[PDB]
C-alpha cells in the first residue's frame, strides 16, 4: 500500500544492505559467522529442503492407508520413515482434507513453517496481511486471493501455530488419478496446497 | 505484549502481495541475515523465544513495511546490545563505513568445521522444544476451557483475538518450554500444551463465519477450566 513516508525500495535495500554487512563484519571477528557457515546455511535451503519432500509424504499417505494412518496418528515419526525432518519440523501434526472439511494453516504471531517439509515459506505466508486475515475471512480469502472456491457448507478449520507444533495440510487426492505411481502424483502436490490456500492440481 | 505484530483479526492491512514466482533469497544481504540465525544462536545471543520478542519489540512501522530478514537483523542487535556482545557505536561507524565503500572486504577470518558441524546437526537433528515435566496434565480431549485475559508486558503467545475467549480441548501434547519465561529470559520452564478449538463466532461474534473455527495452541497457564 502507498505510504507517502517511506523511501524507495533501491534506498531500501541500499541501507540495509550496509547495515547487515556492517554487523555481519562484527560477528565474523567474534569469531561465530564464518562465510562458509553463510554458505551452508543457503545451499541446505535453496537446493536441499524445499516442498518436494512434503510432497513424498503426501503422495505415500495417498498411496498407502496404514502410513496415513501413522502420519495422523504422529506426523514427526511417521516423516522420519522417509528420512525427512529437522529444524523447525520437531513436532508436525497433519490434517487431512475431506468433503466436509478444509484445514489451512497460518501463524499469525510470527511465520512460523515446517521447513522440513515445506522449506522456506514464500513472503506472503510471512507477511501481516495474510496472517491477519485468514483467521478472521477464510472463505473469502481463499475466493479472493487464490481463487479457491469453499462451499459455505464446507468447515473450514484454521490452525493458527502459536507453539512449535507445526500443522501441514494433508490435501485430498484428486480426482482421476487412480492407480498413478508416486512419481506422477507427486507432480500435483504443491506447497500452496500443503498450507491449504489452494486444493493440489486437478486433473 | 500487546504489540502490532500480533494481526490475527486485525483489518485493514490491505490485499496480498503474491508474485507468481520468487527465489528463497531475494538478496545477498538475506541469506547472510538468515544464517545469523544459528550463529548467533550458538553464540548465545539467545534463544528462540527471545529471538521472537526482540522483533516484537521493533518500531510497528518498521515492522509491517520492512522486508522480513529485516526483522531478524533487528533482533540480532537487540541481544546483541543486551547482552553487551554488540557495540552499537562501532556498529554504526561500520555502517557508514560500508555504505560509503560497499565493496569493501569483510575482515580476514579462519573457516571453522564445527560451525559447519553445527548447522547440520541444528538442521537435520533439529531444536526440538519438547520436555518432559513431573506434574501430569490438567486437562484433556473434550474440557471446554477459557482463555486467560491476562495482559503481559514482556513475551508471551496470547493472540489478543484467543483472550477472554472459551474453546474445547481438542489434543494435548505433551510438555514443552514455556514462552512466558523463556522469552523473557526465565528459564524453560516447561508446561503442557494444548491444541484448543474457537468456533468462528466465539472470536468475532455475528461477523464470523458460520461454519468455520480457529485451532490455537495454548500452554498449560493459558486456559482454565468451564467443564469437563
Ligand atoms: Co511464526
Amino acid at each position: 500500500t502507498e505510504n507517502i513516508l517511506r523511501k524507495s525500495d533501491e534506498e531500501i535495500q541500499k541501507e540495509i544492505t550496509a547495515r547487515v554487512k556492517a554487523l555481519e563484519s562484527m560477528l565474523i571477528e567474534q569469531g561465530i559467522l564464518t562465510t562458509s557457515m553463510i554458505d551452508r546455511m543457503a545451499e541446505i535451503y535453496e537446493n536441499e529442503v524445499g516442498p518436494h519432500l512434503g510432497a513424498k509424504v503426501v503422495v505415500k499417505a495417498w498411496t498407502d492407508p496404514e502410513f496415513k494412518k501413522r502420519l495422523l496418528a504422529d506426523g514427526t515419526e511417521a516423516c522420519k520413515e522417509l528420512g525427512i525432518g529437522g529444524l523447525q519440523g520437531e513436532d508436525m501434526m497433519w490434517v487431512e482434507n475431506t468433503d466436509e472439511v478444509h484445514h489451512v494453516v497460518v501463524c499469525t504471531l510470527c511465520s512460523c513453517t515446517p521447513w522440513p517439509v515445506l522449506g522456506l515459506p514464500p513472503n506472503w505466508f510471512k507477511e501481516p496481511q495474510y496472517r491477519s486475515r485468514v483467521v478472521r475471512e477464510p472463505r473469502q480469502l481463499l475466493k479472493e486471493e487464490f481463487g479457491f472456491e469453499v462451499p459455505p457448507s464446507k468447515e473450514i478449520k484454521v490452525w493458527d501455530s502459536s507453539s512449535e507444533m507445526r500443522f501441514v495440510v494433508l490435501p485430498q487426492r484428486p480426482a482421476g488419478t487412480d492407480g498413478w505411481s508416486e512419481e506422477e502424483l507427486a507432480t500435483l502436490v504443491t506447497r500452496e496446497s500443503m498450507i491449504g490456500v489452494e486444493p493440489a492440481k486437478a486433473v | 505484549m500487546n504489540g502490532v505484530y500480533d494481526v490475527g483479526g486485525t483489518d485493514g492491512l490491505g490485499p496480498i502481495n503474491r508474485p507468481a514466482d520468487e527465489p528463497v533469497f531475494r538478496a545477498e544481504w538475506e541469506k547472510v541475515a538468515f544464517a545469523m540465525f544459528p550463529a548467533t544462536f550458538r553464540a548465545g545471543f539467545m534463544g528462540l523465544d527471545e529471538f521472537r520478542f526482540g522483533i516484537e519489540q521493533m518500531n510497528p512501522a518498521e515492522y509491517l513495511e520492512s522486508p522480513y530478514y529485516w526483522h531478524w537483523i533487528r533482533t540480532y542487535i537487540h541481544h546483541g546490545v543486551r547482552t553487551g556482545k554488540i557495540d552499537l557505536e562501532e556498529l554504526e561507524r561500520r555502517t557508514q563505513y560500508y555504505r560509503e565503500n560497499p565493496d569493501a572486504p569483510l575482515p580476514e577470518h579462519e573457516q571453522k568445521p564445527e560451525l559447519i558441524e553445527f548447522v547440520n546437526q541444528a538442521v537435520y537433528g533439529g531444536l526440538p522444544a519438547s520436555r518432559e515435566v513431573d506434574r501430569p496434565p490438567k486437562f484433556k480431549e473434550g474440557d471446554v476451557v477459557r482463555f486467560s485475559t491476562a495482559s503481559p508486558k514482556g513475551h508471551a503467545r496470547r493472540a489478543r483475538y484467543v483472550r477472554g475467549k472459551t474453546g474445547t480441548v481438542v489434543k494435548h501434547h505433551g510438555a514443552y518450554i514455556y514462552p512466558d519465561t523463556a522469552g523473557n529470559g526465565l528459564g524453560e520452564c516447561p508446561e503442557h500444551l494444548y491444541t484448543v478449538r474457537f468456533t468462528a463466532q466465539e472470536l468475532w461474534g455475528p461477523e464470523g463465519d458460520p461454519n468455520s473455527s480457529v485451532y490455537y495452541d495454548c500452554w498449560e497457564p493459558y486456559i482454565e477450566l468451564v467443564d469437563t
